[PDB]
C-alpha cells in the first residue's frame, strides 16, 4: 500500500495485487496437507474402525 | 471397593500391535511416523567390532590405572574482653568431604535446612 499509495492516488480501497497473500496462504496449504490428511484419517478410521479402548 | 490397590497387572498381548497388528488398523500416531531411518554404526577409529577383537584390554585398562592413580599422587586495644579465642586449632573440619547415606543426617540436606527455613 505504500508503494500503492504514493501520489495521486488516494487512500480508497482501490488495490487488488493478492499475489502476495495468495502466495502464503498457498505455503501455508503445503505444509497443513500432511498434518490435515493424518488427522482426517485418524478420523475417519476411529469413525468406521471404532476405539481401541487401552490399545496403546 | 471403588479405591483398592491391584494384585495383579493387565496383561500384554491384546492390543494394537499384538497377534495380528489388532487386525490392521489404520490409525496411527504422530510418534510413529518416520523418524531416524538409519541405523549408525561404529567407525574405525570409534570402537568398531574388528579394532575390539584384537586388543589386549588389560595391559591398557593397568597403564590408564597407573596414570590415573600418578595424576592423584601428584594432585596431592581491647584485651580486656570476656572471652579470648574460642576457635584455636578449627582447620575447617572436613565435613564437606564426608558423604552421608541418610536424606535427613547428610550435609546437603543441612545445607537445604540451613537456606530455606528462617
Ligand atoms: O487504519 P490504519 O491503522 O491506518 O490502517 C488501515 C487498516 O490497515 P492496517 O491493518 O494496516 O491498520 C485497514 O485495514 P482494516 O483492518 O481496516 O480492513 C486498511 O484498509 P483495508 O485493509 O480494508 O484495505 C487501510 O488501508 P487504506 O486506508 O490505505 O486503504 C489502512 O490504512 P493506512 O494504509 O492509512 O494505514
Amino acid at each position: 500500500y505504500y508503494r500503492f499509495n504514493t501520489g495521486p492516488v488516494g487512500k480508497g480501497p482501490g488495490c487488488g495485487f493478492w499475489a502476495a497473500g495468495w502466495r502464503v496462504w498457498l505455503f501455508f496449504m503445503r505444509g497443513i496437507t500432511p498434518l490435515l490428511e493424518r488427522w482426517l484419517g485418524n478420523l475417519l478410521a476411529r469413525q468406521f474402525e471404532g476405539r481401541h479402548s487401552k490399545g496403546v | 471397593t471403588a479405591a483398592r490397590p491391584t494384585f495383579e497387572p493387565a496383561r500384554g498381548g491384546r492390543g494394537k500391535g499384538e497377534g495380528d497388528l489388532s487386525q490392521l488398523s489404520k490409525q496411527y500416531s504422530s510418534r510413529d511416523l518416520p523418524s531416524h531411518t538409519k541405523i549408525k554404526y561404529r567407525q574405525t577409529t570409534q570402537d568398531a567390532p574388528e579394532e575390539v577383537r584384537n586388543r589386549d584390554f588389560r595391559r591398557e585398562l593397568e597403564e590408564r590405572e597407573r596414570a590415573a592413580a600418578r595424576e592423584k599422587n601428584r594432585d596431592r586495644w581491647d584485651d580486656d574482653v570476656v572471652f579470648k579465642n574460642c576457635a584455636k586449632g578449627v582447620d575447617d573440619q572436613k565435613k564437606d568431604k564426608r558423604f552421608v547415606n541418610d536424606t535427613l543426617r547428610s550435609e546437603f540436606h543441612k545445607k537445604f535446612m540451613e537456606k530455606y527455613i528462617k
